[PDB]
């Protein structure tokens, strides 16, 4: 079962400026009080990222590409974003990959599905029980061939919450290199209305998987009879990575404190060629 | 007759079942050659106080030389120091005067000089800021 | 002092290059090939370091 | 496998050429000369060894080889074999299998 | 004067090696010691992956009638490693255990289960007469005799 929801208002795509976000630990080495110059896939400074939001009247979950990894950010409350799909075709013309954070477990698997146009999960609201009960699970229509599967430990995650300002600032960055799917992540407490803040904070590694398939597109899964609904206020942002060179500053404890982009403007290029954060006259 | 056929394959995709790893005991304070998760090296290991993050394994230096490791089986930090080396010098008056000599091991604390041997514990071991002097009297 | 430190630093830093060989670690070349082929790699390495 | 530095059963277990070889090799088929339809099992080669042998060394020992971890005694036992093995030399074989 | 010779080094003494506290084994008991297997015409197929394989405990066991490997030397299986594992389990006659080799002929090798000319893998067979045999004849196990 899977049906199209079209009750929305229309808006044009919105862009926003990502000042200094999306820096992760490139490797597992430890360093202290050093400035190290690295080359890798990063998110360029002061770039413009695409902005999607679900409010009240809006339900936006389109299919977007996936090249050289992506930086996915979310300012949210009530845990409305849940899933992620990947694959070359997403229609059983080729293999497919799936990650989900259910209300009970976190599931990962590679199989051959056939996703609908608008798959989603749907949670009922305050149906006399005060417990938003998740009952709609419409991701795929079948699962033909499987070569690897896994499921983690069940848990309990609240499906309720209403705040005037989004509290969870979840940052994720995904890559797929030579048959390894890498996921870095970080969580932050924020009090901001409808923007991604100004500040510096690095992203630790979380997972590596040996999948080994071609991935070219992806799509999100959002928490909501066959028409009519209510989505909690939430916003997510998408940006793409490119190969760049950065200068990273490790402090006494080996935690990244600051970074410099060696292709933004000439002053930064000078800093980068001298390998220091201050340049003399 | 009950029969089972194994139909594995080699060396074309990232392995998923490998299995064969075995480990010996851990020693300290003597120049040994070690292999920590494919990190091969040689030196002497000591107990350190560096504070790794949970996900970090190695540790590197200004010139990119490893100088700290984390024990895979018990999560602790070990500091690596290369064991000693240096040149040998012979102090001699001309052979026209005598066939006697003195030996200088430069840059070595001669609590471990021994590792010709007679000039390794011969008549004295005198410590100077330039190294250990053997065969000459203070 | 600055010039002396810098020269020594770059000397030490030249030990992590390839010079055209397969790997910069001698033990990995030795423990992955046969002696009739590891020679052609070790020769490149020693030439560069010299 | 005769050329210097090669690998394989022969070059590794019975006849080893040094890497600084300075000499020549001559080889020609003798099918119609020494091959018999019944099989010239006078020709034996060594199949197993504890380790490879040094250049220009010759091994003639016939002590049985042990494959499995368990030790063996006597003349025969499980996973413990007489290392020698004979060729199936007949003229009927395909190319290469002839002497 | 004073002259220089003969650098020296401390010459390390012993060796050492460490690795993670590996503990996640492969469930071989469920494919080797299962209560009942399938017949040769319906050889059961079980996949193993993402686990730790220990071939020593099975190679040293002598209760197996035959342990014939072709793509790898028996001692090296505990030093190399793999991408996929698949086990094909069945039951045959004691006289047809020689036909399961790749490239051979016979009713089983030509009608039920064939091994490719370049099979990379191993075959492990053992007698279990007293396990699934009865006086009246356990006819549940049967083979293929006629095929196009
Ligand atoms: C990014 O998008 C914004 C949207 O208004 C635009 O003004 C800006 O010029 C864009 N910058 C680049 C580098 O594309
Ligand atoms: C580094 O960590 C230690 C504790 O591990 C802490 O006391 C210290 O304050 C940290 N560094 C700084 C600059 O605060
Ligand atoms: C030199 O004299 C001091 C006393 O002033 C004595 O302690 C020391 O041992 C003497 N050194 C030598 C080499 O005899």
């Amino acid at each position: 079962q899977c049906v199209n929801l079209t009750t929305r208002t229309q808006l044009p795509p919105a862009y926003t400026n990502s000042f200094t976000r999306g820096v992760y630990y490139p490797d597992k080495v430890f360093r202290s009080s050093v400035l190290h110059s690295t080359q890798d896939l990063f998110l360029p400074f002061f770039s413009n990222v695409t902005w999607f939001h679900a409010i009240h009247k809006r339900f936006d979950n389109p299919v977007l590409p996936f090249n050289d990894g992506v930086y996915f950010a979310s300012t949210e409350k009530s845990n409305i974003i849940r899933g992620w799909i990947f694959g070359t075709t997403l229609d059983s013309k080729t293999q497919s990959l799936l990650i989900v954070n259910n209300a009970t477990n976190v599931v990962i698997k590679v199989c051959e599905f056939q996703f609908c146009n608008d798959p989603f999960l749907g949670v009922y609201y305050h149906k006399n029980n005060k417990s938003w009960m998740e009952s709609e699970f419409r991701v795929y229509s079948s699962a033909n061939n499987c070569t690897f599967e896994y499921v983690s430990q069940p848990f309990l995650m609240d499906l309720e919450g209403k705040q005037g300002n989004f509290k969870n600032l979840r940052e994720f960055v995904f890559k797929n290199i030579d048959g390894y799917f890498k996921i870095y992540s970080k969580h932050t407490p924020i009090n901001l209305v409808r923007d991604l803040p100004q500040g510096f904070s690095a992203l630790e590694p979380l997972v590596d998987l040996p999948i080994g398939i071609n991935i070219t597109r992806f799509q999100t899964l959002l928490a909501l009879s066959s028409s009519g609904w209510t989505a909690g206020a939430a916003a997510y942002y998408v940006g793409y990575l490119q190969p760049r060179t950065f200068l990273l500053k490790y402090n006494e404890n080996g935690t990244i404190t600051d970074a410099v982009d060696c292709a933004l403007d000439p002053l930064s290029e000078t800093k980068c060629t001298l390998k220091s954060f201050t340049v003399e006259k | 007759y009950r029969v089972v056929v194994l139909s594995f394959e080699l060396l074309h995709a990232p392995a998923t079942v490998c299995g064969p790893k075995k480990s010996t005991n851990l020693v300290k304070n003597k120049c040994v050659n070690f292999n920590f998760n494919g990190l091969t090296g040689t030196g002497v290991l000591t107990e350190s106080n560096k504070k790794f993050l949970p996900f970090q394994q190695f540790g590197r230096d200004i010139a990119d030389t490893t100088d700290a490791v984390r024990d895979p089986q018990t999560l602790e930090i070990l500091d690596i120091t290369p064991c000693s080396f240096g040149g040998v010098s012979v102090i001699t008056p001309g052979t026209n005067t005598s066939n006697q000599v003195a030996v200088l091991y430069q840059g070595v604390n001669c609590t471990e000089v021994p590792v010709w041997r007679v000039y390794s514990t011969g008549s004295n071991v005198f410590q100077t800021r330039a190294g250990c002097l053997i065969g000459a009297e203070h | 002092v600055n010039q002396n430190a810098q020269a020594l630093n770059t000397l030490v830093k030249q030990l992590s290059s390839n010079f055209g060989a397969i790997s910069s670690v001698l033990n990995d070349i030795l423990s992955r090939l046969d002696p009739p082929e590891a020679e052609v790699q070790i020769d490149r390495l020693i030439t560069g370091r010299l | 496998q005769i050329a210097p530095g090669q690998t394989g059963k022969i070059a590794d277990y019975n006849y080893k050429l040094p890497d600084d070889f300075t000499g020549c090799v001559i080889a020609w088929n003798s099918n119609n000369l020494d091959s018999k339809v019944g099989g010239n099992y006078n020709y034996l080669y060594r199949l197993f060894r504890k380790s490879n042998l040094k250049p220009f060394e010759r091994d003639i020992s016939t002590e049985i080889y042990q494959a499995g971890s368990t030790p063996c005694n006597g003349v025969e036992g499980f996973n413990c074999y007489f290392p020698l093995q004979s060729y199936g030399f007949q003229p009927t074989n395909g190319v290469g299998y002839q002497p | 004067g004073i002259y220089q010779t003969s650098n020296f080094r401390v010459q390390p003494t012993e060796s050492i090696v460490r690795f993670p506290n590996i503990t996640n084994l492969c469930p071989f008991g469920e494919v080797f010691n299962a209560t009942r297997f399938a017949s040769v015409y319906a050889w059961n197929r079980k996949r193993i992956s993402n686990c730790v394989a220990d071939y020593s405990v099975l190679y040293n066991s002598a209760s197996f009638s035959t342990f014939k490997c072709y793509g790898v030397s028996p001692t090296k299986l505990n030093d190399l490693c793999f991408t996929n594992v698949y086990a094909d389990s069945f039951v045959i006659r004691g006289d047809e255990v020689r036909q399961i080799a790749p490239g051979q002929t016979g009713k089983i090798a030509d009608y039920n289960y064939k091994l490719p000319d370049d099979f990379t893998g191993c075959v492990i067979a053992w007698n279990s007469n007293n396990l699934d045999s009865k006086v009246g004849g356990n006819y549940n196990y049967l083979y293929r005799l006629f095929r196009k």
